[PDB]
C-alpha cells in the first residue's frame, strides 16, 4: 500500500539493505497530496499507507507533518536485514508529549546544575562531573 | 552515543518533549513539582545533538542538558 | 620609533586580553555557568539563548593565535 | 636642545620647507589669468601657506633635521602648549559628555518604561541634564565620598567562576 | 521566609540574577515542591526569559 | 635578518602556548576548595576587573595609535 | 471585461503616529527594545512586507507605492548630475575643445588644505574629474549650452515631485485592489508597446529632428554659438534640407512606401564616425525605430478584453513532453500569486542584461569622444560589471525565499518544479564533478606555467612559443563577423566592431579601436571565467533546491529562509540554510567579477589602447605584455598589479590623492571584515559581561541590555564589509590607473 | 575557505557525492570503509589556522630573504 510517488534520486542508499531501515504506517480517511521529506510530492492513498525510509529523523518529519497539517496517526518500524522488526514510535502507544503510568526515571540528577563536582575531583578516573 | 541529563528544577512543561527531532525524551510520572511530571531520557541513543530541547527549555538555568558523546551512524546523522 | 612602539604595545595588549579572558572564563560565565562540566574544547553550546559560536577556552587560542601573527609581524 | 632638536625659526630645512612648498603653487598659479578664480584662488592658498610658516617660526615648536615640528611630552612645563593644555582641555570635555550621560540613565531608570526613552529621548529632561555637567569634577567628587558612585559588591552579578 | 510582593535577592550562583534583585509572586504552600516559590524581574536573560522558580534558601530579603 | 625574526617568531609560538595550557589547568586541573582565599583563587573573584580593564587599555591604545597614523597620512 | 480597473478609496490614515512608534509594522517589535538585539531586527525586516501582514493585496500595495520611493530617489539623483553639470561644470570650454580639456563636474570647498582636490584640469576650471561620461552623453543629445542643463535639472526636480506624490497616493487615497495587479497579460501588452515601444519612437524623434542635424555642424567645425537653437530645426525645412536632402520631399514618401529615399538618415554603414571614435548617430537613429516597431507589434501578442490575443495561461500548459511529464502547469498561480518567484525572474534578468550592456559598449561606443577617454571607458566597464553581478546573485535569493515560504507541494503535482526536486542530487553531484574538472585543469595551467618558468624550462610551458592551446572556435568566428559586411549582411558598409578585426580607429592620436586577437593566452583566461561562474552557480544553485529539506535536514523549510544553523549535533549544522549559500555565493561572485574586470584592464592597455606616430607606429600602454607575462601567477603579480599601482601609492601632493587614501582605507576595511567572518558570537558576548560589569559597579547600565550581533547577522556584517573593503580597493587602483593613462 | 565557509554547508555536499560514487557503474565495484563525512567545526578551525599559519609564515620568509641578498644593503 504505497503512495502515488513517480520516484525520485533523494530515497534510500546501500545503508537499506546493509543497516537498518525504517518504515512508517499512516492511516488516512482520503486522498490528499503530501511533501516527501527525500521527495517534492506524492498522493497518499485512502486506507493504510506504507512509506520505507532510511532515518528515524525522516520518519518522524513526515509525522509532525501528518499531524498537524492533515490530523493523522502513524507508527515507526525499524528493520533489520536479516529481517527482525523493532518497534519505536510511539514507544507503548502513548505520545511521549503526555504522561502514561508506568514510566520510569531515566538519566536524572536529583540536584540543580551548579551542583555538579569540579573536574579535579574526579580525576584519574574513567567517568564524568555529570555522571556522579 | 550521546548523553542528556535532566535535573531537578524540571518544572514539567512538557517543551523538550515536542521539541525533540528524533523521539528521544518523553514524560513520566513524578510528584516533586506543580505538573506533578518531570522529562526523561529514555532512548538517549537516537540523539542527534542537535540541542533543540535547550533551546526550548524555560528554566533558568536549563533543566535538560546535552552533554557531546562518542558518534554512531545514528548520531553523527547519515542516510548511507 | 616611537609610533611603531605604541603599535607594538597595542598588539601586546589585545593578544594579552584574548588569553586572559580565555583562561579567567575557562571554568565559566553569564552564558554558560557549567563551562567546566564540557573540558576545553568543544565546538559550541548551540544557537539556544542567542547562540554560541566560540565559547570554549580553545577558541579563545584559535582566536588568540591570529593576534600573535599580527603582533609580531 | 632636547635630543639635540633645534627650534623651528632656526632649522636651515624647515626654511626650505616653506620655500618649496610656495614655489610648486606659484609654478601652478603661472597659467591663469591674473583676475579669474583660479588665479584668485591659488594665491589664496599662498597666503594661507604663507601664514602657516610664520605662525610655526614664532610657535616656539621644535624641528628636527628632517624639517618638520616635533611635540615633547615628557611634561616639561615650556612645552604645555603642545601635549597639558590641549589635554586638560579634552579632559574637559570628555569627562562632561561622560557624565552627563550617566546623569540620564539614572534619572530615567526609576520608571515603568525606562527603555522607551533611551530609542525616543525626552529632550526637555536631556537638554536640561546636558549643561549640568560644566561642574562636573566637584559632582563626580561629591559622589565619590558620599556611597553614589559606586555600588557595593553585593549588587553586582557576577560570573559562576568569582 | 517571604510573601507575596516581597523583593528579594537571588543567591543561586548559576542564575542570570545573581546578586540582583526581583519581586516574589506566588509562595507554593505544598512543601513537596523543591522549588516553590515564583520571583519575577523587570529585565530579561538570555533566552528573554522574565522568571524563575526558586527555594527558600536561595532567596535573600531586601528592604 | 633571518635570525632576528626566526627567535621572534618563535617566542610569539611560545607565548601563546604558555597562555593555552594555563587556561587547561583551570578546566581539568584547579581545585577551589584547595586554594580557598589564595592569592590564585582571588584572581579568579576580580576576574571581571582584570578583563575589563585589559579592554580599557587596548580600546585606548587603539584608538589613538591608529588615529595618529591617520591623520599623518 | 475581464481587464478593469479596481481601486479602494481613502485605505489608509495618513497621520504621524506610527512614526513615533518604530517597530509598529511587527508583531514581535512593537513591544519595544528589551535588547540591543531589537534595534538590529528593526531595520532587517522593514522592508520584509511578507512577514507583516498575511494579506496579499495588502503586500502589493506595500510594493507598488514603494517602487514610486525609489523611482523619485532616482529622478532627485538624476536632476542633481544635470544641476552640478550646469553650475559646476567646464561643459562649454570641454565643447570646443574635447580632445584637451578634461571633464569634471565636482568642485571641493577649501577648508582643511582639500583644495588640492581641485585638478589643474583646463578651461579656467578647478575641478574633481569625473568619470561617469555625463559631457559625453550630453554632446550626443546635441547640448551645447548650460541653459538646457538647468531645464532638465528643474524638470527632475518636478517629475521627482510627482512620484513622491503618486506613491502616497496609491498607498493612503486610491488603493487599488488585488484584481488589479492579477493582470499579467493587460501589463505585458503596456509595456511592451506603450512603455518600450512609444519610448523608441520618441527617442528617436528627438534624434532625428534635433540630435542628427546639430551633431553634423559640431562635427564639421561649426562653433556651438553659431549653431541655431533646436527648435529652429523644427520650423526651416531649409534648415534641415542642407544637411540631409531629402526633406524637401517631406512625409510623402513614408505613405506612399517610399523609404530608401530616407537613406540620409537611416544608414546601416556600421563602424564608427572617424571624426569622433563613436557610432554614426544615422545608425542609432535606423536603431531605434526598428526597434519601436517591434515593441509594439510585440504588445498584442495578449488577450485582454477583446477576444483575440493569447492567453498567458494556455500557452504554457501546452507545453509538455514525455520527459517532462506535466510540464508547465502551475507556473501562473506561481508567477502571480508571489512577488518573490518574480524577482527571482527579473533581478536574474536585469543583472544579465548589465553584464551583456558592459561587453557591448567598450567594443561598439556609442557616444562621441569617450572611446578615447579611457578614464570613462574603465569605469563604466567595471560598474555594469558590479551591478550585473549583485543582481544576478540577488535573482537565486529570491529564488530560494519562494521555495520555503510561497511554494506549496498541491499546487505543483508532477510537474517541472516538481521534477527538479526530484533529481535534486544529481543536479548537484553533477555539477560539483564539472566544478572539480574546471578547476583543475584551468587553474593547474599557471601552476604548470608558474613551476616550469621557475625551475628554468620555458620550452614546455603552455604559451604562444610551447604547447599552444589555440582558440580556435573563437577565431573562426571572428573571421565570419570580418566577412559579414557585404556578403551575410550585404547592405552594411562595414563591420558592427573592429575588434573582430578590420581598420584601426584613431580620434587625436589615441586608440579609439582595433582588432583583438587572441591566442593561448585569452584562452587560459576564458576557462577561468568559465570556471568562477560554474562555482558560484553550485551554491546558489544548491541552495535553491535544498532550501526546504535535505538529508541531513528533513524539516529545513520549517526552521525558514534564514536561520544559523540546527545545532551542534549531527556533526556540524553551521551554514545549511539557504541564506546562508547565498552568503557564500557572494564571495564567489565577487572572485568571477574581479578576474574578469582584471582581464579587461589589461588587455585593453596592453593590445588596444595607446597612442600612434608617422607610419602608424602604435605603441602601447602597457607595450604588448599580454601573451608572455599572464600565462603564470607571478606574471600576473607582478605586471598587473605591481606595476600599474605606482599611480596610486605616488598620489600623495597631487589631486589624486584621494585615491591615495580611499586605497588604504579600503585595505583597512577589508582586513576588519575578517574579525567578523573568523570568530562568532559567544566569545564577543562574554566580553560584553566583563565590560557590563564596570559599568554596573559604578551604578550604571542601559536598560537596553547590551547584546553581541546575533550568529546571522555577524556574518551578514562580514560579509558587507569584504565587499566594500575589497571592491573599494579596487575602485581606488582602477581611477589614479586611468586618469594618468588618459 | 575553512575559516569562513561553514560545515552544514560541507555534509550537504558530500551526500551527493556518495550518491554518485553508489549509482555509477564500474566504479561500485569499489567501496569505501569509512564513511566520507565532512570535517567538524573544532576541526575546520584548527585546518583553517594551521593554513593561515603556514601560508604567513612562508610568505614573509620568502620575502625577508630575497629583498635582503638581492639588494645586500
Ligand atoms: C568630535 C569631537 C567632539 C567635540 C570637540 C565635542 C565638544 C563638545 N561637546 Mg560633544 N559629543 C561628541 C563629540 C564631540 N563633542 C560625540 C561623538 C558624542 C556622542 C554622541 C558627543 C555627545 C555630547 C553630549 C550629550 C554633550 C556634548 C557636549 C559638548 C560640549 C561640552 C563643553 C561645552 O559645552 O563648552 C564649554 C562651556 C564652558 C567652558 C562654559 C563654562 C561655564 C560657564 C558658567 C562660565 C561662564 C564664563 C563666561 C561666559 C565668560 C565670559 C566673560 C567675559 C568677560 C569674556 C563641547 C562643545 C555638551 C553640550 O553641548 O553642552 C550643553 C553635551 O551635553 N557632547
Ligand atoms: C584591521 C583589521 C582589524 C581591526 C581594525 C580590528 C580592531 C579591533 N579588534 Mg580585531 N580581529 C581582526 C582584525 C581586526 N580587528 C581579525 C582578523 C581577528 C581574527 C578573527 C580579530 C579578532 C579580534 C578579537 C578576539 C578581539 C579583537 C579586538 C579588537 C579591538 C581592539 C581594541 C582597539 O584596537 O580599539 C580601537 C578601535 C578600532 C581600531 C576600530 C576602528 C574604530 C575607528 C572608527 C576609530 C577611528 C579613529 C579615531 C578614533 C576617529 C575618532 C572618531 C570620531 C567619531 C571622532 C578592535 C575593535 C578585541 C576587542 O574587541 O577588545 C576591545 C578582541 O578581544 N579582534
Ligand atoms: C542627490 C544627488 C546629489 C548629490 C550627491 C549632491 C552632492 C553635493 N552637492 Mg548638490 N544638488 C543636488 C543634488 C545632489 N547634490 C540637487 C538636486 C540640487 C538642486 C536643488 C543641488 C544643488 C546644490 C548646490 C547649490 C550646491 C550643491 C553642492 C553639493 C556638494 C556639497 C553639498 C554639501 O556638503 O551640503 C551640506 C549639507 C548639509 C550640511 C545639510 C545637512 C543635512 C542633514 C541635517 C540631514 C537632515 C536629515 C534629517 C535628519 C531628516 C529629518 C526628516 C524630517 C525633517 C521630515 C556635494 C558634492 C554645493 C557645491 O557643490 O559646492 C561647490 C553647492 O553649492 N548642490
Ligand atoms: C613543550 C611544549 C609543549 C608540550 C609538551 C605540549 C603538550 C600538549 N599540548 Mg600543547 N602547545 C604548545 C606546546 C606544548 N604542548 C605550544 C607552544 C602551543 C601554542 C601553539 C600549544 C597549544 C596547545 C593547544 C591549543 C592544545 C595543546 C594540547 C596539548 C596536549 C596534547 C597534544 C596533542 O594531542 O597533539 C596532537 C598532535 C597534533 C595534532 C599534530 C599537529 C601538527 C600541527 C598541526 C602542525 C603541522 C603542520 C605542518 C608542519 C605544515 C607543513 C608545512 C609544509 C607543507 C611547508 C599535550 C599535553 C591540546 C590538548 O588537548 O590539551 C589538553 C590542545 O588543545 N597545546
Ligand atoms: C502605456 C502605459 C504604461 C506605461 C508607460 C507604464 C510604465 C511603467 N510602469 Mg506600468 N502599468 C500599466 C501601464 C503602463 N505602465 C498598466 C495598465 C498596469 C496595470 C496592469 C501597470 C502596472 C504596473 C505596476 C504594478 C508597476 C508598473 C511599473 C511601471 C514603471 C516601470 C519602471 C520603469 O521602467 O521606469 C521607467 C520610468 C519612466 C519611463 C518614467 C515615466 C514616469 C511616468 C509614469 C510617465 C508616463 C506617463 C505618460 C505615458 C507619459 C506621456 C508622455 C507625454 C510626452 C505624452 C514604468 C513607469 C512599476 C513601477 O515602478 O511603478 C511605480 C510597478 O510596480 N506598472
Ligand atoms: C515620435 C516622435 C515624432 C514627433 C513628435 C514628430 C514631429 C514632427 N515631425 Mg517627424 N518623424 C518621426 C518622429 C516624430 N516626428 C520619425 C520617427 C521620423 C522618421 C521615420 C520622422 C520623419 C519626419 C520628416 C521627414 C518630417 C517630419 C516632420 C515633423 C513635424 C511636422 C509633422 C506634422 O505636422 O505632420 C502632421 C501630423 C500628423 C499627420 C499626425 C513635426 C515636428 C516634418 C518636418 O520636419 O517639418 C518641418 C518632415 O518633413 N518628421
Ligand atoms: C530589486 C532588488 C531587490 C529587492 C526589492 C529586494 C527586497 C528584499 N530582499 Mg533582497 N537582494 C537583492 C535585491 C533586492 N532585494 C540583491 C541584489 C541581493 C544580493 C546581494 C539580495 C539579497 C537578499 C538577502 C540575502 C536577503 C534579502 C532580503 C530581502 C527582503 C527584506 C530586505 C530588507 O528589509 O532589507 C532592509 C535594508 C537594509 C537593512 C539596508 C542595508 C543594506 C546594506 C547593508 C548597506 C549598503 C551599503 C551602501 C550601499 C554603501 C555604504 C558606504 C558606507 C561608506 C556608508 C526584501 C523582500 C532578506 C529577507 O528576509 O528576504 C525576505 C534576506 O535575507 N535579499
Ligand atoms: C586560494 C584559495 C582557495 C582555493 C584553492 C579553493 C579551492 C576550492 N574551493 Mg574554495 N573557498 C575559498 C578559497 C579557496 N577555495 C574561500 C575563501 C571560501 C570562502 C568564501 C571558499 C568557499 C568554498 C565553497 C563554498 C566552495 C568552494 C569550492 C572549492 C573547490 C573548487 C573545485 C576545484 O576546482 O577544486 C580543484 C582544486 C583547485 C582548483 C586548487 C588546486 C589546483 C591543483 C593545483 C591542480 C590539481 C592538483 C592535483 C589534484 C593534486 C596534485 C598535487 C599533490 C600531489 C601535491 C576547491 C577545492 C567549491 C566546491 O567544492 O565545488 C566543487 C564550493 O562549493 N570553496
Ligand atoms: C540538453 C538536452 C535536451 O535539450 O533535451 C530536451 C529534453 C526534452 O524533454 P521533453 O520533450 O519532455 O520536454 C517537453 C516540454 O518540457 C518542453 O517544454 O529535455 C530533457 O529531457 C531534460 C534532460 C536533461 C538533460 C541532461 C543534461
Ligand atoms: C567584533 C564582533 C562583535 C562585537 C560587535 C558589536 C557588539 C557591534 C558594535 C556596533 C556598535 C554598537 C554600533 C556603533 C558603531 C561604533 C559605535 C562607531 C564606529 C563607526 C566609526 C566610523 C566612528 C560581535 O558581536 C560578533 C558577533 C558574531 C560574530 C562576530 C562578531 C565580531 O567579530
Ligand atoms: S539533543 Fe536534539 S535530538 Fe537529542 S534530545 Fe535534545 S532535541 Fe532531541
Ligand atoms: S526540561 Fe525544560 S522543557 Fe523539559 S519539562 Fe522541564 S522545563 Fe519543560
Ligand atoms: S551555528 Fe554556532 S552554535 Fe550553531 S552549531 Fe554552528 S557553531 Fe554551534
Amino acid at each position: 500500500p504505497s503512495p502515488i510517488f513517480g520516484g525520485s534520486t533523494g530515497g534510500w542508499l546501500r545503508k537499506a539493505q546493509v543497516e537498518e531501515k525504517y518504515v512508517i504506517t499512516w492511516d488516512s480517511p482520503k486522498e490528499q497530496i503530501f511533501e516527501m521529506p527525500t521527495g517534492g510530492a506524492a498522493i497518499m492513498r485512502e486506507g493504510p499507507n506504507l512509506l520505507k525510509l532510511a532515518r528515524k529523523e525522516q520518519c518522524l518529519a513526515l509525522g509532525t507533518r501528518l499531524r498537524s497539517k492533515y490530523k493523522i496517526k502513524y507508527q515507526f518500524y525499524r528493520v533489520f536485514p536479516n529481517g527482525e522488526v523493532q518497534y519505536l514510535h510511539p514507544k507503548d502507544g502513548v505520545y511521549p508529549e503526555k504522561v502514561n503510568a508506568g514510566r520510569q526515571g531515566v538519566g536524572q540528577n536529583f540536584r540543580s546544575i551548579g551542583k555538579n563536582v569540579s573536574p579535579i575531583e574526579v580525576k584519574f578516573t574513567g567517568k564524568q562531573p555529570y555522571d556522579l | 552515543s550521546h548523553s542528556v541529563k535532566i535535573y531537578d528544577t524540571c518544572i514539567g512543561c512538557t517543551q523538550c518533549v515536542r521539541a525533540c527531532p528524533t523521539d528521544v525524551l518523553e514524560m513520566i510520572p513524578w510528584g516533586g513539582c506543580k505538573a506533578k511530571q518531570i522529562a526523561s531520557a529514555p532512548r538517549t541513543e537516537d540523539c542527534v545533538g542537535c540541542k533543540r530541547c535547550e533551546s526550548a527549555c524555560p528554566t533558568d538555568f536549563l533543566s535538560v542538558r546535552v552533554y557531546l558523546w562518542h558518534e554512531t551512524t545514528r548520531s553523527m546523522g547519515l542516510a548511507y | 620609533d616611537f609610533l611603531v612602539h605604541h603599535a607594538i604595545a597595542l598588539g601586546l595588549h589585545v593578544t594579552a586580553l584574548i588569553l586572559v579572558k580565555g583562561a579567567l572564563d575557562a571554568r565559566g560565565s553569564k552564558l554558560m555557568p557549567d563551562k567546566k562540566d564540557f573540558g576545553y574544547s568543544f565546538p559550541c553550546d548551540g544557537p539556544g539563548r542567542g547562540g554560541t559560536c566560540d565559547i570554549s577556552a580553545w577558541d579563545a587560542f584559535y582566536l588568540a593565535m591570529f593576534w600573535m601573527l599580527n603582533t609580531i609581524g | 636642545d632636547i635630543s639635540g632638536l633645534t627650534p623651528c625659526k632656526e632649522s636651515k630645512q624647515f626654511a626650505k620647507r616653506e620655500k618649496q612648498a610656495l614655489k610648486k603653487l606659484q609654478a601652478s598659479l603661472k597659467l591663469y589669468a591674473d583676475d579669474s578664480a583660479p588665479a584668485l584662488a591659488i594665491k589664496a592658498t599662498m597666503e594661507k601657506t604663507k601664514k602657516r610658516f610664520d605662525n610655526y617660526g614664532k610657535y616656539g615648536l621644535l624641528c628636527g633635521s628632517d624639517g618638520l615640528p616635533h611635540l615633547i611630552v615628557s611634561g616639561d612645563q615650556r612645552h604645555w602648549g603642545e601635549f597639558i593644555t590641549p589635554g586638560i582641555l579634552f579632559l574637559y570635555i570628555a569627562g562632561w559628555i561622560g557624565w552627563v550621560g550617566r546623569s540620564y540613565l539614572i534619572a530615567i531608570r526609576d520608571e515603568k518604561k525606562p527603555t522607551q526613552k533611551e530609542i525616543i529621548i525626552d529632550v526637555p529632561l536631556a537638554s536640561r541634564l546636558l549643561f549640568r555637567g560644566f561642574s562636573w569634577p566637584v559632582a563626580a567628587y561629591r559622589e565619590l565620598l558620599n556611597g553614589e558612585l559606586v555600588d557595593a559588591a553585593a549588587a553586582a552579578a557576577a560570573a559562576a567562576a568569582a | 521566609g517571604p510573601k507575596r510582593g516581597a523583593k528579594v535577592k537571588i543567591l543561586r550562583k548559576e542564575s542570570y540574577w545573581y546578586k540582583g534583585t526581583g519581586s516574589v509572586v506566588a509562595v507554593d504552600q505544598d512543601p513537596n515542591t523543591r522549588y516553590p516559590v515564583v520571583v519575577r524581574f523587570n529585565k530579561v536573560n538570555y533566552a528573554n526569559v522574565s522568571t524563575n522558580n526558586y527555594a527558600l534558601d536561595e532567596i535573600q530579603e531586601v528592604e | 635578518a633571518a635570525l632576528y625574526t626566526h627567535h621572534q617568531y618563535i617566542a610569539g609560538f611560545l607565548m601563546v602556548g604558555a597562555f593555552a595550557h594555563g587556561a587547561i589547568f583551570f578546566v581539568r586541573d584547579y581545585d577551589p576548595e584547595l586554594n580557598k582565599n589564595n592569592v590564585l583563587a582571588r584572581m579568579l573573584e576580580h576576574k571581571e576587573a582584570i578583563i575589563s580593564h585589559l579592554s580599557w587599555a587596548s580600546l585606548f591604545l587603539g584608538f589613538h595609535t591608529l588615529g595618529l597614523y591617520i591623520h599623518n597620512d | 471585461k475581464n481587464v478593469q480597473i479596481f481601486v479602494e478609496k481613502d485605505a489608509v490614515e495618513t497621520s504621524f503616529e506610527k512614526w513615533s512608534q518604530p517597530g509598529h509594522f511587527s508583531r514581535t517589535l512593537a513591544k519595544g527594545p528589551k535588547t540591543t538585539t531589537w534595534i538590529w531586527n528593526l531595520h532587517a525586516d522593514a522592508h520584509d512586507f511578507d512577514s507583516q501582514t498575511n494579506s496579499l493585496e495588502e503586500v502589493s500595495r506595500k510594493i507598488f507605492s514603494a517602487h514610486f520611493g525609489q523611482l523619485a530617489a532616482i529622478f532627485l539623483w538624476i536632476s542633481g548630475m544635470h544641476f552640478h553639470g550646469a553650475y559646476f561644470s567646464n561643459y562649454s570650454a570641454w565643447l570646443s575643445d574635447p580632445i584637451k580639456i578634461k571633464q569634471s563636474s565636482q568642485v571641493v570647498w577649501p577648508i582643511v588644505g582639500q583644495e588640492i582636490l581641485n585638478a589643474d584640469v583646463g578651461g579656467n576650471f578647478q575641478g574633481v574629474q569625473t568619470t561617469s561620461g555625463w559631457f559625453q552623453m550630453w554632446r550626443a543629445e546635441g547640448i551645447t549650452s548650460e541653459v538646457e542643463l538647468y531645464w532638465i535639472a528643474i524638470g527632475g526636480l518636478i517629475m521627482s515631485a510627482l512620484m513622491l506624490f503618486a506613491g502616497w497616493f496609491h498607498y493612503h487615497k486610491a488603493a487599488p485592489k488585488l484584481e488589479w495587479f492579477q493582470n499579467a497579460e493587460s501589463m505585458m501588452n503596456h509595456h511592451l508597446a506603450g512603455l518600450l515601444g512609444l519610448g523608441c519612437l520618441s527617442w528617436s524623434g528627438h534624434q532625428i529632428h534635433i540630435a542628427l542635424p546639430i551633431n553634423k555642424l559640431l562635427d564639421a567645425g561649426v562653433s556651438p554659438q553659431e549653431i541655431p537653437l533646436p527648435h529652429e530645426f523644427l520650423i526651416n525645412r531649409d534648415l534641415m534640407a542642407q544637411l540631409y536632402p531629402s526633406f524637401e520631399k517631406g512625409l510623402t514618401p513614408f505613405f506612399s512606401g517610399q523609404w530608401g529615399v530616407y537613406s540620409d538618415f537611416l544608414t546601416f554603414k556600421g563602424g564608427l564616425n572617424p571624426v569622433t571614435g563613436g557610432l554614426w548617430l544615422s545608425d542609432i537613429a535606423h536603431h531605434h525605430l526598428a526597434l519601436s516597431v517591434l515593441f509594439i507589434i510585440a504588445g498584442h501578442m495578449y488577450r485582454t478584453n477583446w477576444g483575440i490575443g493569447h492567453s498567458m495561461k494556455e500557452i504554457l500548459e501546452a507545453h509538455k513532453g514525455p520527459f517532462t511529464g506535466e510540464g508547465h502547469k502551475g507556473l501562473y498561480e506561481i508567477l502571480t500569486t508571489s512577488w518573490h518567484a518574480q524577482l527571482a525572474i527579473n533581478l536574474a534578468m536585469i543583472g544579465s542584461l548589465s553584464i551583456i550592456v558592459a561587453h557591448h559598449m567598450y567594443a561598439m561606443p556609442p557616444y562621441p569622444y569617450i572611446a578615447t577617454d579611457y578614464a570613462t571607458q574603465l569605469s563604466l566597464f567595471t560598474h555594469h560589471m558590479w551591478i550585473g553581478g549583485f543582481c544576478v546573485v540577488g535573482g537565486a535569493a529570491h529564488g530560494a525565499i519562494f521555495m520555503v515560504r510561497d511554494y506549496t507541494p498541491a499546487n505543483n503535482y508532477n510537474n517541472l518544479l516538481d521534477r527538479d526536486l526530484r533529481h535534486r542530487d544529481e543536479i548537484i553531484s553533477n555539477l560539483n564533478w564539472v566544478c572539480i574538472f574546471l578547476g583543475c585543469h584551468a587553474f593547474g595551467f599557471y601552476i604548470h606555467n608558474d613551476t616550469m618558468r621557475a625551475l628554468g624550462r620555458p620550452q614546455d610551458m603552455f604559451s604562444d612559443k610551447a604547447i599552444q592551446l589555440q582558440p580556435i572556435f573563437a577565431q573562426w568566428i571572428q573571421n565570419i563577423h570580418l566577412l559579414a559586411p557585404g556578403t551575410t549582411a550585404p547592405n552594411a558598409l562595414a563591420t558592427t566592431s573592429y575588434a573582430f578585426g578590420g581598420d584601426i580607429v584613431e580620434v587625436g592620436g589615441k586608440i579609439a579601436m582595433m582588432p583583438i586577437k587572441l591566442g593561448t593566452a585569452d584562452f587560459m583566461v576564458h576557462h577561468i571565467h568559465a570556471f568562477t561562474i560554474h562555482v558560484t552557480v553550485l551554491i546558489l544553485l544548491k541552495g535553491v533546491l535544498y532550501a526546504r529539506s535535505s538529508k541531513l535536514i528533513p524539516d529545513k523549510a520549517n526552521l525558514g529562509f534564514r536561520f544559523p544553523c540546527d545545532g551542534p549535533g549531527r556533526g556540524g549544522t553551521c551554514q545549511s540554510s539557504s541564506w546562508d549559500h547565498v552568503f557564500l555565493g557572494l564571495f564567489w561572485m565577487y572572485n568571477a567579477i574581479s578576474v574578469v574586470i582584471f582581464h579587461f584592464s589589461w588587455k585593453m592597455q596592453s593590445d588596444v589602447w595607446g597612442t600612434v606616430t608617422a607610419d602608424g607606429s602604435i605603441s602601447h600602454i602597457t607595450g604588448g605584455n599580454f601573451a608572455q607575462s599572464s600565462i603564470t601567477i607571478n606574471g600576473w603579480l607582478r605586471d598587473f598589479l605591481w606595476s600599474q599601482a605606482s599611480q596610486v601609492i605616488q598620489s600623495y601632493g597631487s589631486a589624486s590623492s584621494a585615491y591615495g587614501l580611499i586605497f588604504l582605507g579600503a585595505h583597512f576595511i577589508w582586513a576588519f571584515s575578517l574579525m567578523f567572518l573568523f570568530s562568532g558570537r559567544g566569545y564577543w558576548q562574554e566580553l560584553i559581561e566583563s565590560i557590563v560589569w564596570a559599568h554596573n559597579k559604578l551604578n550604571f547600565a542601559p536598560a537596553i541590555q547590551p547584546r553581541a550581533l546575533s550568529i546571522t547577522q555577524g556574518r551578514a556584517v562580514g560579509l558587507a564589509h569584504y565587499l566594500l573593503g575589497g571592491i573599494g580597493t579596487t575602485w581606488a587602483f582602477f581611477l589614479a590607473r586611468s586618469l594618468s593613462i588618459t | 575557505m575553512f575559516l569562513i565557509s561553514w560545515r552544514g554547508y560541507w555534509q550537504e555536499l558530500i551526500e551527493t557525492l556518495v550518491w554518485a560514487h553508489e549509482r555509477t557503474p564500474l566504479a561500485n565495484l569499489i567501496r569505501w570503509r569509512d564513511k566520507p563525512v565532512a570535517l567538524s567545526i573544532v576541526q575546520a578551525r584548527l585546518v583553517g589556522l594551521v593554513h593561515f599559519s603556514v601560508g604567513y609564515i612562508l610568505t614573509y620568509a620568502a620575502f625577508l630573504i630575497a629583498s635582503t641578498s638581492g639588494k645586500f644593503g
